[PDB]
DNA sequence: TATTTAAGTATTGTTTGTGCACTTGCCTGCAGGCCTTTT
DNA sequence: AAAAGGCCTGCAGGCAAGTGCACAAACAATACTTAAATA
């Protein structure tokens, strides 16, 4: 009886790694005019872009008891290159241009499973 | 010249002296020679352990690759950077095809790259022909032997999904010869889920015939990192130890990284065995040898130890006399190593347990916490008592060991590359000393005050205004004075006689203070014909 | 012990009876008392930071006494020992420690040690000759030998 | 709030329209291109020269400390406040050669890429590397890598990369050619990053494989060479003044007359299109009603009066440096 | 008022299904170009629709519901949710 | 008969272009609330 | 005093001034294969 009743389908992040694709979450679905009110459905559309120091700012916050060093520049770079996170250039993208925005690359299935292994609420801040 | 041009080509021991400029010369030598044994034999041991990790992974592969479908091959944790060998069988030529993102832009590229590769390498072993699959198709009327193609996708996450769909579909046209082969290796860097969503429904039913994983990471199941650390404690056996702030922080610094912890991890021990080697003057005496040149600067030093206080704090409650009590409590081996060899060897081949790291079980046998980290296993607890074991704190253990406290590890690998910036800018009173003297000691520098005024700001800054406020911090007074001091430049006392000379040097020492913010990237213009409004990018704390 | 008592309500002219105990001038007075204000939350037992900060700047201003008679230290370490209502040794020294090291990296502090940069000098350039704060200074073992000659 | 995450959400308020101010570069001085290099020639070279100085003496002390890094194969990359052109060519030209060739019994070569300049292709500085050492650049270095790793360690060729933040190295082609040869343990790199997000451009697959070491240097350089690469000065004052002096003398007339009219009121709209044919009757200057199209059509080119009809020109220039022009027009 | 209720992971299937069959067009999707010099600048240059997931396209309907109501016979249990 | 590179096809790259998105000004549209009558 | 008749004024009806910013294509000139002169 297993062999109808389904189709049988087909056939480890880093802590930091996992705060990031958090905070970029809520960056490209929240807009950042109520931000001083929170720190201090959208997800059924395309995410928005933002820029590298409104993502640093909320990860921040959210981080358990950090400034920016080059760990966290590091798990960031990391991100882009699993498509985890997309952005304005496809092909030779300058990370330095400050024309190009940032923007997250991840369903929301896939970032509820990660919020719940660092035991963070993150169905809260869009309810 | 060379100023003006664009880019121009131009074609005894580094160890400083210690004990306060009073060291002999004889000891310098000798330190060069000694750190040369610790960092030949670690090396030695770690290029072996490398070599051990393609001479497995080669194995792995070749067993699942040659034991009307696509053999796929998935290679979770794969940075593209082996080298694979295939068999040479007879009545069959086996060609290894390595697919670049870079050097497939579209379809049209990604088959004539992969037919100019099988031509040249059937051709180098034993008449134009076109790249294309007719080749595939006539290449037993060309040779006489079998195919059996291995492609093989360097960085699958870099590449783009359109592109590499098409090209799936293309070859499954070649499995009506009956003499062609195609297997597929992929070196995914994320995870198998996210590879599936970009594929078509045809795709992932035509490779789920024949595929299965092979997740060959860094540290898949902390196997090759134990034989890194273990090597870095073999050469320190009886010489040197470990504190409890190094491992926490080589644990707090791999698990940032992931597809390349292992180089990171050499990267941390190699440097604080030379930090230890140039600052610490007690180095001469790890070798049996050089022990009986002994001083009276020596002596100063060992007796400013805080677990050698606690030694005689105890004897009196209850420098000949000196030297032999130094040198008379160095040969005990100190089973502070040897110990982690033992457990590590008794849960893997015993009770076969290899989901452990040698990293994180070195640091509860330092703080004495083995009892809280064993039992996360439910498995070995008829042996608890057998491998218990207590740290022994023994006396001037801080002088040969690599202890990181005052921050020298930190600001070196892993420093606050934004912090920094942000840090020297506003306060620098720490990094230029307090001693045109006049103008100096009154006057703050362009590059300091600009940065003062940008932070105390919103987010939306005129240029307008910040000129004004600029000006109005510099005194009139100084500066007409400071730029009269030079009666060779005739061309600088002219320019101070106008009246708006005060108004034309702020100008330029703010446009320069400007340019150079942008540059680094502090300030951000709007419009490209416009250079009206400036905007904040860098917050200092965050 | 004073020290046990946590969340103590100071007043201004607490820390200024106490800083005239031990012969303070105005000038390093009033930047002790500034430094409470500043800190008034963030804290566990405010008498470990009053006593931390005074005996930390004493070692500072009366520096050509202690090298000269090394019974001005062992006699400035009991004094405080009866105003705080203790009597283990071991506590003075545990507060002198803990505040030393949040103060290490301010301006006040800085002007002190130059009046009564090269070790600062250091840290920031990232140098591997940096005077690491593991081994005891060269000046407190020696006040240490002579007190046990006494 | 000013500092940690409490400052980035309190200085982003929304500003109010009528609060916002109306300040351009019109009430500024304006200033040329031969006082701009004269006073910061100065002010480079006189003021806290001697702290710079100093600071320049400590941090050669470090020079010995930079070669053992080298040494063990990691890869070196300065930082901090201002440019670090004069302390790079100063170590690995004037104690790094001398002390490589001095310990592994001519001088060692130093290959210096100009990171600032936006024309830096990566054709050019591989075919450097090829004569001196002896994507088909990519497949070049990883022949190498493989093949330098049974020779003996001794370092050949010095890279001395300038400025690691400009736009030609902070693309992802030349980053990956730079970090593959970084692996070799006989060449050394020296790099210098300037902007703040410089451990953003690389990863952890490039991390391993650059090996990068810190070195705070914060010396405040006024960067004089990196400046000379951008437009720092930046309708027309100078520009405006060579092309009436190359136009007839009939043609200076007509700008005279609009220079005149516009600024008599600096609150009137300007000049409007029947306005400019009264002043000809006027003052006999052009010819009929029909010429009026062949002087217009000159003057828009050199961007010295703009259109602007609700016909009204206006041309985007204060009357502060407008009231000059008139004296060296008469 | 039993209809077997398929997870999320087979409707997947279904959707690309319907797609290679004309019935979901993309948003503001051009489609098959005039001449061959427009095929060649499109090609080379990647669309938004192919980095995003699956689920977060962006899709047109071919037939709107008042077309679909006159080509479904009344005997269908699925006549009743084409009104709204 | 094969190294010499000019010039060739095939192809890269970033440039401005414009279709289309978005904010927030404004009374005025409108409805919860106040006043009046009454035991 | 309080429910029952009229009508006063707070909240926000509604969209257009204008900047914003993702879209598409020929754009500039990359790197590369090609053919032909040469010893």
């Amino acid at each position: 009886i297993k062999l109808f009743l389904s189709t049988d389908d087909n056939l480890d992040l880093s802590i930091i790694s996992k705060y990031l694709l958090i905070a970029s979450y809520i960056c490209s679905y929240l807009e950042p005019r109520y931000d001083a009110s929170i720190f201090s459905n959208p997800r059924y559309l395309q995410p928005s872009l933002f820029a590298i120091e409104r993502l640093l700012a909320i990860f921040q916050a959210i981080f358990p008891i950090m400034k920016a060093n080059i760990e966290v520049f590091q798990n960031l770079s990391e991100l882009h290159t699993l498509k985890l996170i997309a952005t304005t250039m496809n092909k030779n993208i300058d990370y330095l241009s400050p024309k190009v925005r940032w923007k997250v690359n991840v369903p929301w299935e896939i970032i509820k499973e990660i919020s719940e292994s660092v035991h963070f609420n993150i169905s809260d801040y869009f309810s | 010249a060379d100023a003006q041009r664009s880019h121009y080509t131009v074609y005894h021991i580094p160890f400083v002296k210690l004990l306060s400029g009073k060291e002999s010369e004889v000891n310098v030598e000798k330190r060069w020679e000694l750190y040369h044994q610790l960092h030949s034999h670690f090396h030695d041991q770690v290029d072996h352990i490398i070599d051990n990790i393609e001479a497995d992974l080669k194995a792995e592969i070749s067993d699942l690759l040659y034991s009307r479908c696509f053999n796929t091959i998935f290679l979770l944790g794969s940075d593209s950077t082996t080298k694979i060998e295939l068999k040479d069988e007879s009545s069959r030529y086996n060609v290894l095809i390595e697919l670049t993102p870079k050097e497939s832009p579209n379809v049209r590229m990604m088959l004539r790259r992969s037919m100019y590769k099988l031509y040249s390498a059937a051709d180098a072993e034993e008449n134009d022909v076109s790249y294309d699959l007719s080749l595939v198709e006539n290449f037993k009327r060309l040779f006489g032997k079998d195919l059996a193609m291995v492609f093989n996708f360097k960085d699958v996450d870099s590449i783009n999904f359109n592109t590499l769909d098409n090209f799936i579909i293309l070859l499954k046209s070649a499995f009506k010869y009956d003499h062609v082969k195609i297997s597929l290796i992929f070196n995914i860097n994320t995870n198998l889920s996210n590879i599936e969503k970009n594929l078509r429904q045809s795709t992932i039913r035509l490779l789920k015939r024949n595929y299965h994983k092979l997740d060959v990471s860094s540290n898949k199941g902390f196997k090759y990192g134990n034989q890194i650390f273990q090597s870095f404690l073999d050469t320190v056996d009886g010489k040197l130890n470990l504190s409890d702030r190094f491992v926490e922080f080589i644990l707090s610094k791999m698990a940032n990284n992931t597809n390349h912890n292992l180089q990171l991890l050499t990267k941390m021990l190699d440097y604080s065995l030379m930090s230890y080697f140039f600052q610490n003057a007690f180095s001469v005496f790890i070798d049996p040898v050089n022990v009986d040149f002994l001083n009276d600067d020596y002596l100063k030093i060992l007796s400013r130890c805080p677990t050698f206080m606690f030694f005689v704090e105890g004897l009196i409650k209850q420098n000949r006399g000196l030297e032999e009590f130094f040198v008379e409590f160095l040969v005990r081996e100190n089973p502070i190593n040897g110990h982690a060899k033992f457990v590590a060897r008794f849960l893997e081949e015993e009770l076969n347990i290899t989901n452990f790291n040698l990293i994180e079980l070195y640091h509860n046998l330092l703080i004495g916490k083995l009892d809280s980290y064993l039992d996360r296993w439910s498995a070995c607890k008829e042996y608890k008592d057998r491998l218990h074991f207590e740290p022994i704190d023994t006396i001037f253990q801080e002088l040969f060991t690599l202890d990181n406290r005052s921050g020298l590890l930190t600001q070196s690998i892993f420093p606050s590359y934004k912090s920094n910036i942000e840090d020297n800018l506003l306060s620098w009173e720490q990094v230029l000393p307090s001693l045109s003297g006049d103008l100096d000691k009154i006057m703050a520098p362009v590059l300091g005050q600009l940065f003062k005024l940008y932070r105390e700001a919103n987010m939306t800054i005129n240029i307008y205004d910040f000129y004004i406020a600029f000006r109005e911090t510099l005194p009139k007074e100084e500066i007409l004075n400071f730029i009269r001091k030079d009666p060779s430049n005739t061309k600088l006392l002219e320019l101070a006689e106008t009246p708006d000379a005060f108004d034309k040097v702020a100008l330029i020492l703010f446009m320069q203070a400007i340019f150079a913010f942008e540059n680094m990237g502090l300030i951000k213009f709007q419009s490209t014909k416009s250079y009206d409004l400036v905007e904040k990018c860098v917050w200092r704390g965050i | 012990s004073l020290l046990v008592k946590k969340y103590c309500k100071m007043t201004t002219e607490e820390i200024i009876r106490l800083c005239n105990d031990f012969e303070l001038p105005r000038e390093v007075a009033y930047k002790i008392v500034d430094e409470y204000n500043i800190n008034a939350s963030r804290l566990v037992c405010p008498w470990q930071l009053v006593c931390g900060l005074v005996l930390n700047c004493t070692f500072i201003v009366f520096n050509e006494r202690r090298r000269k008679d090394p019974r001005i230290d062992h006699f400035i370490v009991s004094k405080m020992c009866s105003l705080m209502l203790t009597s283990k040794v071991d506590d003075v020294i545990e507060c002198v420690k803990l505040v030393k090291e949040l103060i290490i990296g301010e301006k006040w502090f800085r002007d002190l040690q130059i009046r009564y940069y090269d070790e600062i000098i250091f840290r920031k350039l990232g140098s591997m000759l940096q005077t690491t704060n593991i081994l005891v200074t060269d000046d407190q073992y020696n006040i240490w030998k002579k007190r046990i000659e006494m | 709030f000013l500092d940690t995450f409490e400052g980035y959400f309190d200085q982003r308020k929304i500003v109010r329209t009528n609060a916002k101010s109306r300040h351009t570069m019109s009430m500024a001085p304006d200033v040329t291109r031969e006082e701009f290099s004269l006073v910061s020639n100065f002010f480079n070279e006189n003021f806290q020269k001697r702290p710079r100085q100093k600071l320049f003496e400590i941090q050669k002390k470090m020079f010995p400390q930079y070669w053992f890094e080298l040494t063990q194969g990691f890869s070196l990359l300065f930082y901090g406040v201002g440019s670090k052109r004069n302390f790079l060519e100063e170590f690995a030209i004037d104690y790094l050669s001398p002390k490589i060739a001095y310990s592994q019994l001519n001088s060692i070569p130093c290959l210096i890429l100009n990171g600032y300049n936006p024309s830096c292709n990566y054709r050019d500085v591989f075919k450097e590397i090829t004569d001196l050492l002896v994507n088909h650049v990519i497949l070049q270095i990883q022949k190498m890598i493989d093949f330098y790793k049974n020779q003996p360690l001794d370092i050949k060729l010095i890279l001395v990369v300038h400025n690691l933040d400009g736009p030609s190295i902070r693309k992802n082609t030349f980053q990956t050619m730079l970090s593959f040869l970084s692996v070799i343990r006989q060449i050394a790199i020296v790099a210098s990053t300037d902007h703040i997000y410089a451990p953003l451009l690389w990863d952890n697959m490039k991390a391993q494989n650059y090996n990068f070491v810190f070195h705070d240097i914060s010396n405040f350089e006024p960067s004089t060479v990196e400046s000379t690469f951008q437009d720092v000065m930046k309708s027309g004052a100078e520009g405006a003044k060579y092309v009436l002096q190359s136009l007839t003398v009939n043609s200076k007339k007509m700008y005279k007359l609009l220079i005149e009219t516009q600024m008599q009121n600096m609150q009137r709209t300007g000049v409007e299109l029947k306005l400019f044919n009264h002043l000809c009757a006027a003052d006999f200057i052009a010819s009929n009603e029909i010429a009026l199209r062949s002087m217009l059509r000159e003057f828009i080119e050199h961007k010295m009066a703009n259109i602007t009809k609700n016909e009204i020109i206006w041309v985007p220039y204060t009357y502060a440096e407008l009231e000059k022009l008139l004296k060296t027009v008469l | 008022r039993t209809i077997k209720l398929w997870l999320k992971k087979d409707v997947k299937n279904v959707w690309e299904n319907l797609v290679q069959l004309d019935f979901f067009t993309e948003k503001s999707a051009v489609g098959l170009r005039d001449n061959a010099t427009a095929a060649f600048y499109a090609s080379n240059y990647q669309f938004q629709g192919t980095m995003i997931p699956f689920d977060l396209r962006s899709y047109q309907m071919q037939i709107i519901l008042q077309e679909l109501r006159r080509i479904i016979p009344k005997s269908n249990m699925y006549y009743s949710w084409t009104q709204l």
